[PDB]
């Protein structure tokens, strides 16, 4: 009790505000500190109630008094870390999983629980539960009552608390009634902490797996119950809206769609249980559109793993072959690797065809489900993987393919990059990947502006979102990691990589300080995606004499030079004036800036990541500096390098004089919130 | 629609040792008992 | 300023042999005992008879100098 009050009385605020009172609020520094404390207060004592819980259950006043607590508390949709914690730990209180694992000290365990021996345990917890007050947070109300009604109902099939086992059905009934499945979507799951600690991942699912496998006839009546409402939607649809059954779906599709402990629980939902692969078949069974979108993504949810990813490559690849089905009904499974590659191969023809019946906004929805769905499966099952790449009357690569060079919306054209790079994940599939690639002349490789250029100055420019660019720098980096080859494109141009680079260089690059960001992560990440493909194009690049002695190629006819060692042109750009390298310092007095305020997430990872990579190319400069400066002075190119060192001590524009090493310094006064940038740094 | 490389590798070379000794005058200079006034 | 003069310097002549192609048409062993000198001079970095002659020999340069600017004043007056 003099926990919860004390947790319950340190308001940061009122702190703040009695501090402010007394002028006892010090620097942006001491607020984050003493706030940061306080923080530090409330979670350990949490932290303690919690491990208590984990170690010795609470005694019978100890957890009305915590039910009291959290009747009372508030969300914001999400819970509170601190709020997550709680009803996490009297989750972890009233679960009652331990009675169905067959470990022998089964006696023990009972004696240790308090729930086995104190009755009115069992009284006055069901009657706090049962009376009709809603807690102010009325989902949490319904949350915490289909756990009290699992928790009934796995003690009813022990022979000492019969006087409960008909509550149980009834309570998940109240609880139905209270969007339990969308509490638990959206409040903890939708919480940024839940995926924080693993313990919490397995308390949900492990509620989650009980749902279905505790109480089959609920299941069967909430799916008796859509289907009589999808009946009637669509006798509204054609006379010109619950979504339970969606939520459920999203809701089972994403509580597995994480496994940090890697406990494989979703390997209950296949069968190499039984309810569990049964609802996975049914739900597939004439699948209405409006659910095809959720339940990939359920599906997706469902592979998580190597093994569950196999048998769902399994599920669909089964249901996808020739088969005899449905006494001649018009379509079997509306969830089967038939229809998702047949409807594709449609979709493509219909497109290649029209190169208007353009896709309706739901099947849109749908197929990016499904993408993602595949996506998933491909990730967490290498079999899978060689399953679906392999499947002959699919052929999904050359689907894709196809569908690519076709006028697709952008989202979708996403989704069928993120499938393409769930297969590619085995090194033989991205061998004809990149040969494929080189092929079907998705960027323009050989200038017989079209493509991906114009549609980024005009379309990833207007709509503010440059998802595009992103993906295609992420291609190109995949690739190049894959030893892209010397002869790029040798017979229709100048063999070397220079179209692609400067495309990179001089329009993605160079230009991201002036595109307009919707999302202002976005400059952040663009920077980048960029940075990475320059990196991996200089730690590659070995300074050779062949370099600068300008190799005459006889390409359409016309003697051009051969491009050198890969990092010999960005060398070049960062041993002289180049923006990009002024470029690059800006970026770094700007991440110096921005570090000085000491400020939360907004972009912030990608940030860190983008100036380490910063900080890593200028230390490749450093290291291969001496051999390229040997090699440049031993080949005479009339270009004038200056060793990296001089520049660095140049006079920033910002700065109007030499900070930029002092600058550089200054990362190391936040060391101890930076660990990464002062490592760099200090190399 | 050779022999200059290796001359401006040369000249690239002679760059780089006057530069040398340059630094040589200099840490001379910075080395200025009475012997050394 | 030094250092981009001389990035600069390099794009000039660049762009000086470009303007010259596009229209007009139609010893290290050495260095590094050097190197070894210099740090061994940074390292190093970390009689009363002479100074009459010596004294004497820069008076008499400091003279010398004299005519010599002299020399060379004339000859401008006589260009």
């Amino acid at each position: 009790n003099k926990i919860l009050t004390l947790i319950s009385q340190i308001d940061v605020n009122n702190e703040f505000d009695k501090l402010k009172k007394e002028r006892g609020l010090g620097n942006k520094k001491h607020r984050k500190e003493v706030s940061d404390l306080i923080k530090e207060c409330q979670q350990s004592l949490a932290h303690s109630l919690y491990s208590w819980s984990c170690q010795t259950p609470l005694n019978r006043e100890d957890t009305l008094l915590l039910i009291g607590y959290l009747e009372k508390v508030t969300v914001e949709g999400s819970l509170d870390k601190v709020n997550l914690t709680l009803l996490m730990s009297l989750l972890y209180c009233l679960d009652v999983g331990f009675l169905e694992q067959g470990t022998d000290d089964r006696e023990e365990l009972m004696k240790q629980a308090s729930m086995f021996m104190d009755r009115q345990y069992i009284a006055a917890i069901h009657n706090r539960l049962q009376n009709t007050q809603p807690w102010k947070s009325p989902g949490m109300q319904a949350t915490v009552r289909l756990a009290w009604a699992l928790a009934l109902r796995g003690i009813s099939q022990f022979s000492e608390v019969l006087e409960f086992s008909e509550a149980d059905e009834p309570m998940a009934e109240i609880a139905i009634g209270g969007n339990v499945f969308l509490f638990l979507t959206e409040a903890v799951v939708g919480s940024e902490s839940f995926c924080t600690d693993e313990f919490f991942i397995r308390r949900i699912h492990k509620l989650v797996t009980d749902f279905p496998t505790l109480m089959p006839m609920k299941v069967k009546q909430l799916r008796n119950r859509a289907e009589e409402d999808a009946r009637l939607i669509q006798m509204s649809m054609q006379m010109g809206l619950r979504r339970d059954l969606e939520h459920l779906l999203l809701l089972i599709g994403e509580l597995y769609r994480k496994d940090p402990f890697h406990l494989e629980l979703a390997l209950e939902y296949w069968c190499p249980q039984v309810l569990l692969s049964k609802f996975v078949r049914q739900m597939s069974d004439l699948l209405p559109a409006t659910l095809y979108l959720p339940y990939l993504k359920m599906l997706r949810g469902l592979a998580s793993g190597p093994q569950c990813a196999h048998y769902c490559f399994s599920l669909l690849k089964a249901n996808g072959g020739s088969s005899a089905e449905n006494l001649q009904a018009a379509g079997g499974s509306p969830v089967s690797w038939d229809h998702f590659f047949h409807s594709l191969m449609l979709y493509h023809e219909h497109l290649r065809r029209d190169l208007l019946r353009g896709i309706t906004q739901r099947e849109l929805d749908g197929l990016i489900a499904c993408l993602q769905l595949t996506c998933t499966i491909i990730d967490w099952s290498e079999s899978a993987r060689l399953a679906l790449c392999e499947h002959a009357q699919w052929m999904p690569v050359v689907v894709i393919l196809g569908l690519l060079q076709c006028s697709i919306p952008p989202l979708l054209k996403a989704e069928l990059l993120k499938t393409l790079a769930a297969f590619g994940k085995s090194p033989e599939i991205a061998a004809s990947l990149w040969q494929s690639l080189e092929y079907t002349q998705i960027l323009q490789t050989v200038r017989a502006g079209v493509g991906i250029e114009v549609e980024l100055n005009e379309i990833e420019s207007r709509c503010e979102e440059y998802p595009l660019t992103r993906a295609f720098c992420q291609l190109i980096s995949t690739l190049v990691e894959s030893s892209f080859p010397t002869n790029l494109g040798a017979g229709l141009r100048a063999p070397g990589f220079e179209p692609y680079l400067q495309f990179l260089r001089d329009t993605v690059f160079l230009r991201y300080r002036t595109r307009a960001y919707r999302r202002a992560a976005e400059k952040w990440e663009v920077a980048e995606a960029v940075l990475d493909v320059f990196y991996k194009l200089l730690k590659d690049y070995e300074p050779q004499p062949e370099d600068f002695v300008d190799q005459y190629v006889e390409l359409q006819g016309e003697e051009r030079v051969a491009f050198k060692p890969p990092g010999f042109s960005l060398m070049h750009h960062l041993l002289n004036e180049s923006p990009m390298l002024e470029l690059c310092l800006s970026l770094m007095e700007e991440g110096v800036t921005q570090l000085d305020t000491y400020a939360p997430f907004p972009g912030k990872k990608h940030l860190e990541k983008a100036v380490a990579y910063c900080f890593m190319l200028l230390n490749l400069t450093l290291q291969k500096e001496n051999r390229f400066m040997d090699l440049l002075r031993e080949s005479h190119l009339s270009m004038i390098v200056t060793p990296l060192e001089q520049l660095l001590q140049g006079i920033n524009p910002r700065s109007k004089k030499a900070d930029n090493v002092v600058n550089i310094a200054r990362y190391l006064c936040h060391g101890n919130s930076n660990a990464e940038l002062a490592f760099e740094s200090a190399k | 629609q050779k022999t200059y490389k290796l001359a401006e590798n040369i000249d690239a070379q002679l760059k780089r040792m006057a530069q040398d000794l340059k630094e040589v005058i200099e840490h001379l200079n910075t080395s200025a008992n009475p012997l050394q006034q | 300023y030094k250092r981009k003069l001389m990035e600069l310097s390099h794009r000039v002549l660049q762009v000086l042999i470009k303007q010259e192609i596009q229209r007009k048409s139609g010893f290290k062993g050495r260095l590094n005992e050097l190197m070894s000198q210099i740090r061994m001079q940074n390292h190093f970095g970390a009689l009363r008879e002479i100074k009459q002659h010596l004294k004497q020999q820069q008076e008499g340069v400091s003279h010398l100098i004299s005519i010599i600017k002299d020399n060379h004043e004339d000859i401008k007056l006589i260009e």
